[PDB]
């Protein structure tokens, strides 16, 4: 929805294309707060016995990745889908670094 | 108590009546590995049982799983079994599913548990006849009230007595783990009562007692006069053997390293003078200049060090240490000399033994590490006899190397300020660094923690908080977490020593693991040392923060 809004605004105004440039500015802070809340809740309710139902990793044919923290893969997918822009790469990289700063990880780690 | 101080001999006699045979092995001893006092007691028992030609076997064990498996392996032929260095704090019968009716005939077997930890399982004594221990003089006087409640707990208004008994039992429990007496001291008391004392036994008793100087100085100070009096009661010929009371200092290998390094690596001097930054080195140089020993002279071996200064070192220290406030470094120790070999002190010998234990030579790798540890224990045991000295010079040089490594890691920790000050307990994690593979040894981790807690105590902070230390073993992807008790400054009076500081980390860990399905492995004989998962460390940590310590 944000991408549609920014493209519509750019069109109404008239390897860079200002149709999309500047779309992550709409939801960065709410995303940061939501990621913080998710991390806190996962930290609190991961080793509980009755709350272990929703943290079970699904298994599907062709899967080969053994992973531990589901929130890491959530944010990794949410950032890799963003990283397909090929024109707003710097903004996406800055957002990815800010998200990774919530975890105690670094920018170029293999786990990230 | 089961076996009081005056009954030891009688129990010993029973052993003979059940073990003294011609062609049958009827005695097996299990020893708490990675412990010096247990090693000394085992050596004394081995000499005793080699005197009367009683056949025996010595088996090192590391974890409770090994204890259970080895006991399951044993045959009914073994009449007598010894458990030195552990077993006091847990109920063996529940652990070992012992049926008294299976071993009635009574006294089919006999298991003698000999441990020093003061909080011990009350049911283990007041419930079972098969299991028996040597009390140090605690059940008679301390437990005069708990035994009544246990005996009573072993018309509708009678629930008050049951409630009172339950409350008394709960009050007795929920106590921290401490040590109040020495196994080698108890064994030497038995030897003195029997009449087989000699110089080797006295030396082993001295080693066993002085092994506690780092952590249980109160016990050491309570026990020292007995050793002094016993040594008093008991031409340089190439076969002489001398045990004397010479002044000694809290110094690291004074007679085997240079005096400069001796002052540099000493934990007490480090704590008092802050040698991790440059002002400490400046103060040390001021100290040396004011004493008057040249910097080039102080950096030579103790053998070639100047004879006159070696003679007047006592007066130099007495006149110079007061200004810097190190007048607590001077104490009285034991020195052993044999012929023309040289002089060794008890502190130096125990440091050499500890370092030789440390360094020498998933589940599969853990088993390999544990068998390496038992092999190191056997090599350290072999190093005891007087016929080997290349197994002691190597230990001394390894002690020097290990102390260097510990200092190099601690200075980096104190630079980085990794010690996070929480509301209840301090915390520090060695996430990354050099030579971190050395710290897979719990005894090395305890050495590092002892230095850290001494440094923390020697400060202006007025907070006594437990410290948690953790490491990394990248091959297994597991954290090795050890809980550490706070310590008072060594220069303190006895009025503020009403009770030693207890350790609640074992209770906290067991409660958290019993109420939450964490992936830990609590099997070490030290109940305050656990192995936890890298992903499981944190939630666990918050749990420990939220649980009543």
């Amino acid at each position: 929805d944000s991408m549609l809004k920014t493209k519509q605004s750019y069109l109404k105004l008239n390897s860079v294309e200002n149709s999309l440039n500047g779309f992550s500015h709409l939801f960065s802070k709410p995303l940061m707060k939501r990621v913080k809340k998710l991390f806190k809740n996962q930290q609190e309710f991961i080793l509980d016995p009755q709350y272990e139902a929703d943290y079970v990793i699904p298994v599907l044919p062709g899967s080969h990745l053994n992973v531990k923290n589901p929130l890491l893969e959530l944010v990794k997918s949410l950032c890799h889908v963003m990283l397909l822009s090929k024109s707003t790469i710097l903004e996406i990289r800055t957002l990815r670094k800010e998200l990774l700063k919530i975890f105690e990880l670094r920018e170029f780690a293999k786990v990230a | 108590m089961y076996y009081g101080i005056s009954q030891f001999s009688e129990a010993y006699n029973k052993i003979l009546r059940n073990s003294s045979s011609h062609s049958s092995c009827q005695l097996v001893i299990f020893v708490s590995c990675l412990n010096i006092d247990a090693l000394c007691a085992t050596k004394m028992l081995s000499l005793l049982f080699k005197k009367q030609l009683v056949q025996s076997q010595i088996v090192p064990i590391f974890g409770y799983s090994e204890l259970r498996r080895h006991y399951s392996q044993l045959d009914d032929n073994i009449n007598s079994l010894l458990l030195v260095g552990f077993g006091g704090v847990i109920d063996l019968e529940a652990f070992l599913e012992i049926d008294p009716q299976e071993y009635v005939i009574s006294f089919r077997r006999d298991i003698y548990v000999l441990d020093a930890h003061r909080p011990w399982n009350l049911d283990n004594i007041f419930g079972s006849q098969i299991i028996q221990c040597f009390d140090d003089g605690t059940v008679d006087d301390t437990l005069g009230e708990q035994k009544e409640a246990y005996y009573k707990l072993l018309r509708k208004q009678r629930k008050k007595q049951i409630h009172e008994y339950e409350g008394v039992l709960e009050e007795y429990y929920s106590q921290g783990t401490t040590v109040v007496n020495s196994i080698s001291a108890q064994i030497y008391s038995l030897l003195s009562a029997i009449g087989e004392t000699n110089l080797s036994n006295l030396w082993l008793n001295i080693l066993g007692t002085t092994s506690l100087d780092i952590a249980y100085a109160q016990v050491y100070n309570r026990l020292y006069p007995l050793l002094q009096d016993e040594v008093k009661r008991l031409v340089k010929t190439p076969d002489t053997l001398t045990l004397n009371i010479q002044p000694d200092y809290y110094l690291f290998l004074l007679r085997h390293s240079s005096l400069y390094d001796s002052f540099y690596y000493s934990n007490y001097v480090n704590a008092k003078l802050s040698l991790w930054n440059e002002n400490g080195k400046k103060r040390l140089h001021k100290m040396f200049a004011r004493m008057g020993i040249p910097l080039s002279t102080a950096q030579e071996t103790w053998l070639y060090m100047d004879h006159s200064i070696k003679r007047e070192l006592g007066i130099i220290f007495d006149k110079n240490l007061d200004r810097y406030g190190l007048q607590d470094i001077i104490r009285d120790g034991f020195v052993r000399t044999l012929g023309y070999r040289g002089s060794i002190s008890a502190s130096e010998f125990v440091e050499a033994l500890t370092a030789l234990l440390e360094v020498g030579n998933s589940a599969q790798k853990l088993t390999n590490l544990r068998k390496r540890w038992v092999s190191n224990f056997w090599l350290s045991w072999d190093a005891l006899d007087d016929r080997k000295v290349e197994l002691l010079n190597r230990g001394i040089q390894l002690a020097q190397d290990l102390q260097r490594a510990i200092f190099n890691t601690g200075v980096a920790i104190l630079e980085k300020k990794l010690i996070k000050h929480l509301r209840i307990y301090r915390l520090c994690v060695l996430q990354d660094g050099p030579d971190l593979d050395l710290y897979r040894n719990p005894l090395t981790l305890l050495r590092l923690g002892n230095w850290l807690i001494e440094c923390c105590a020697e400060s202006e902070d007025k907070q006594l908080l437990p410290m948690v230390l953790a490491s990394i073993d990248e091959n297994t992807d597991t954290y090795l977490v050890a809980g550490l008790t706070p310590r008072y400054p060594r220069g303190l009076d006895t009025i503020h020593t009403k009770k030693p500081i207890l350790n609640n980390f074992s209770m906290a860990f067991q409660q958290i693991t019993a109420e939450t399905d964490a992936k830990v492995r609590i099997d070490n004989f030290e109940s305050s040392i656990i192995e936890i998962r890298r992903e499981d460390l944190s939630p666990f940590l918050e749990k420990l923060t939220l649980s009543g310590l």
